[PDB]
RNA sequence: AGGAGGUAAAAAUGCCAA
RNA sequence: GCUUGAGUCUCGUAGAGGGGGGUAGAAUUCCAGGUGUAGCGGUGAAAUGCGUAGAGAUCUGGAGGAAUACCGGUGGCGAAGGCGGCCCCCUGGACGAAGACUGACGCUCAGGUGCGAAAGCGUGGGGAGCAAACAGGAUUAGAUACCCUGGUAGUCCACGCCGUAAACGAUGUCGACUUGGAGGUUGUGCCCUUGAGGCGUGGCUUCCGGAGCUAACGCGUUAAGUCGACCGCCUGGGGAGUA
């Protein structure tokens, strides 16, 4: 299909129920047979920039191959969750897994 | 006339004046000079050693205070930049840092047309 | 913006003005944008560093100086 | 769509309609209809309360929902029906388990679009569900003000409400005037804007076409004779008396909010 | 003089800044070509990856957040 | 995009075999592949006027190479159009 | 060899032909 | 018939090419307040204006619109107009290498049709900034101007219309041929990648300059050189691109 280098930060408070999330994003693409090839998981990391005012949040990283239906209804899944701040999904250019 | 030990100056050096205002580490401002109350009017308002004085009667009403430490903020290219910090290094004050808040935007809201 | 030559410093030192562009740049942006004269001020200037090189390798000329 | 019509006949010049393909074209949906006695604007005294209505030609009021209390339970669009009684459209639902009921149309809905509300339902124009579940900035309709009391903001043909801020318990609203107004954070609100969005563009044409809306004509005042309006009189058009109404009080900017009651939720004034 | 990858060949990723805090400066701006001797195609593909790295705050924008 | 699938099984259905890529026919079954998925394209657009003088490239390519194979092979004229459901 | 900042209050007209 | 002109297909590269939908920071203005105190603003100077009803300066918070610093360059792209944060979706066009195919399918073009900056015009939204008109202050012999303070249309968006510009490398389009040199940009091959390479081979672009040409200035392999094919237009200045 298509691959998508998909980040996306979290409210440092949910941290707690973070990979709760990532399991149910995972098994959205994986049951729609699009694959995973990282799952790099940057951890709470201090900001540079005061994001809506709050300082230090936690990062995950995707970098996955899936059709271009599923990520529409990522994007919505990452636009209707107050948890997850300022997520991005950037476009094919064949990936495999490195750099953390 | 509550003491405070750590105060911030902000320096604002306008094109026609400069306005020093010395304030504290929370914004509150003690208190503040400028070069058209110290005096000048117009022409010798727009002058370095217009703005050296300014600070100078921004110098005492920072006394009832009591600051010994504080930083420098400048903003304005004016006359007044590189002067009212030589009004404080000679008027006794544990000068900590300097920096620079310009507000130079990231082309937005249009300027004007300004004199031909 | 910030500088602090940490300790002993006792003088301005500030360098870092003329370094990046907080004086020349908003005795630019100060006032007219023209959309066009950005063009035109660009094809002297840009004219000007050719003609900077014009005369660097041809400094061959004798005068007898 | 938006059509205009060709000069046949002088009063056919100038008209403008809307025409709708999706309307359906057949009898309302009988058990959701009552009637509605047309007054002229007299109340039970008998005398003329509200001037310049009456007539035209008879409707039949739709009961349309405003509550939308089926909760959990989805449903299916029929059909856009016409309804003379609003300014918008409306639409024949079928819940799932068999009932049918009119609500009014979102914008952005075709016949056999599946919508549900309550609290579970997903933020999708046609849905509704309690204002803190709605993300903050969304565009709502068919807001009420108390919590269970209906909808009373935001239901007129193309209008809507943005969804200002949550401030704890409460929730601002700007309203279509330009006003932010406080409702209790539980109130229900039909996500997505009212369809039917030109019937601002719609111009009628003739002095007839308004008769048959149910109107009547207004007379102007300074026509009339000193006994009948505080204008009027003179000896060729005069004027000269600072305009007001029928009743004397001053019109042309003069405010008449006295409520007291309402004061606790009105953020900012329209303008 | 002094370039870069075009050798060393790069992708120029946006998510190591430890080499990409090199070619921005102090003050948090991307520094020009003609001062780093990067090629023009690295030092596009650069500057794309600083703007994704300024939208992820993992390099401010100048300081004043 | 008319994809190297989909262009694929056009030169397969129209060529004198898959390496004959380069004929009349193949050709004009490529464009009206495209001329036909590119209307889906310019409908809720319909100000895009720059992709769409490629289009109006495509047309007119595809017109030039009809007035070729009328005036040379006149019975696969009419055996293509036919194919296609074109020409007025 | 490279480079930065600063640098004018208004001020009109002079016949026709040689 | 044929392949060298045109065209297709395969693998890829580069890009402010276009349309649509999101999204981010800096900044201005505004709104509510905290601290705080007499000016601020502007200018050649001043005044109008603003401010003790507490401004301006400063701090926190909120709203709103518009534009995208740095990168950024006689850099890239597009037929031209034009196009600049970032992301996605739809999508045009160019280019390169080694092969394969079709077989002159080509060039140009009156009328015709399409695109076409800015300003205008229409409807419906939007309105921070900026600013025709307009008002005030100066200036001046006067100043219905420059300058100052304001400030509506307008600029913004969606959809129609207008169809003009110093719409300009003031240079129609296509092809072939004829010394060089220094760069930019984007491919690609080979060689020792052995290090910012070495030698080629393509596309595009900037500057200088020879023969030649030109009234001269200057163009000068991207011609304004040497020829070929079509098209547009000119015939003293005004009157007039007007009736």
């Amino acid at each position: 299909m298509r691959h998508y280098e998909i980040v996306f930060m979290v409210h440092p408070d949910q941290s707690e129920q973070v990979p709760g999330m990532i399991e149910r994003y995972t098994a959205a693409i994986t049951g729609a047979e699009g694959k995973i090839h990282r799952l790099e998981d940057w951890g709470r990391r201090q900001l540079a920039y005061p994001i809506n005012k709050l300082h230090k949040a936690h990062y995950v990283l995707m970098n996955v191959e899936a059709p271009q239906e599923v990520i529409d209804e990522l994007e919505t899944t990452f636009r209707f969750n107050d948890a997850v701040i300022r997520s991005m999904v950037m476009r094919t250019k064949h990936a495999v897994t490195e750099a953390s | 006339r509550k003491q405070v030990s750590d105060g911030v100056a902000h320096i604002h050096a306008s094109f026609n004046n400069t306005i020093v205002t010395i304030t504290d580490r929370q914004g509150n401002a003690l208190g503040w000079a400028t070069a058209g109350g110290s005096g000048f009017r117009g022409s010798r308002k727009s002058t370095p050693f217009a703005a050296q004085v300014a600070a100078e009667r921004c110098a005492d009403a920072v006394k009832e205070y009591g600051i010994k430490n504080l930083e420098v903020m400048v903003k304005g290219p004016g006359p007044g930049r590189e002067s009212t910090i030589r009004a404080l290094n000679a008027a006794g004050f544990r000068i900590t840092n300097i920096t620079d808040v310009t507000p130079i935007p990231h082309n937005g809201c249009r300027p004007p047309k300004k004199r031909r | 913006i910030k500088v602090r030559e940490n300790e002993p410093f006792d003088v301005a030192l500030r360098r870092f003005k003329r370094s990046c562009e907080k004086a020349g740049v908003l005795a630019e942006v100060r006032r007219r944008e023209f959309y066009e004269k950005p063009t035109t001020e660009r094809k002297r200037a840009k004219a000007s560093a050719v003609k900077r090189h014009a005369k660097k390798l041809a400094r061959e000329n004798a005068r007898r100086t | 769509a938006v059509v205009k019509c060709k000069p046949t006949s002088p009063g056919r010049r100038h008209v403008v309609k809307v025409v709708n393909p999706e309307l359906h074209k057949g009898k309302p949906f009988a058990p959701l209809l009552e009637k509605n006695s047309k007054s002229g604007g007299r109340n039970n005294n008998g005398r003329i309360t509200t001037r310049h209505i009456g007539g035209g030609h008879k409707q039949a009021y739709r009961i349309v929902d405003f509550k939308r209390n089926k909760d959990g339970i989805p449903a299916v669009v029929e059909r856009l029906e016409y309804d003379p009684n609003r300014s918008a459209n409306i639409a024949l639902v079928l819940y799932k388990d068999g009932e049918r009921r009119y609500i009014l149309a979102p914008k952005g809905l075709k016949a056999g679009d599946q919508i549900q509300s309550g609290v579970d339902a997903a933020i999708k124009p046609g849905n509704t569900l309690p204002m803190r579940n709605i993300p903050v900035g969304s565009t709502v309709h068919n807001v009420e003000m108390k919590p269970g009391k209906g909808g009373q903001l935001a239901r007129s043909a193309g209008t809507y409400v943005q969804i200002v801020a949550r401030d704890g318990a409460y929730v601002t609203l700007r309203l279509r005037s330009g006003e932010m107004r406080k409702v209790e954070a539980d109130c229900r609100a039909t996500l997505g804007e009212v369809g039917n969005a030109e019937h601002m563009l719609r111009v009628l044409g003739k002095a007839g076409a308004a008769r048959w809306r149910g109107v009547r004509p207004t007379v102007r005042g300074t026509a009339m004779n000193p006994v009948d309006h505080p204008h009027g009189g003179g000896e060729g058009r005069n004027f000269g008396k600072h305009p007001v109404t029928p009743w004397g009080v001053q019109t042309k900017g003069k405010k008449t909010r006295s409520n007291k009651r309402t004061d606790k939720f009105i953020v900012r004034r329209r303008s | 003089f002094c370039r870069f990858t075009a050798e060393g060949v790069q992708e120029i990723d946006y998510k190591d800044i430890a080499t990409l805090k090199n070619y921005i400066t102090e003050s948090g701006k991307i520094v020009p070509s003609r001062i780093t001797g990067t090629r023009a195609k690295y030092q596009r593909q650069l500057a794309r990856a600083i703007k994704r790295a300024r939208y992820l705050s993992l390099l401010p924008y100048t300081d004043r957040h | 995009s008319l994809s190297t699938e989909a262009t694929a099984k056009i030169v397969s259905e129209f060529g004198r075999d898959a390496n004959d890529t380069g004929s009349t026919e193949v050709q004009v079954a490529l464009l009206t592949a495209q001329i036909n998925h590119l209307q889906g394209h310019f409908a809720e657009h319909k100000k895009d006027h720059h992709s769409r003088r490629g289009l109006l490239r495509m047309v007119s390519q595809r017109r030039k190479l009809l007035d070729y194979l009328k005036r040379k092979d006149v019975a696969r004229y009419t055996q293509l159009i036919e194919r296609l459901g074109l020409r007025r």
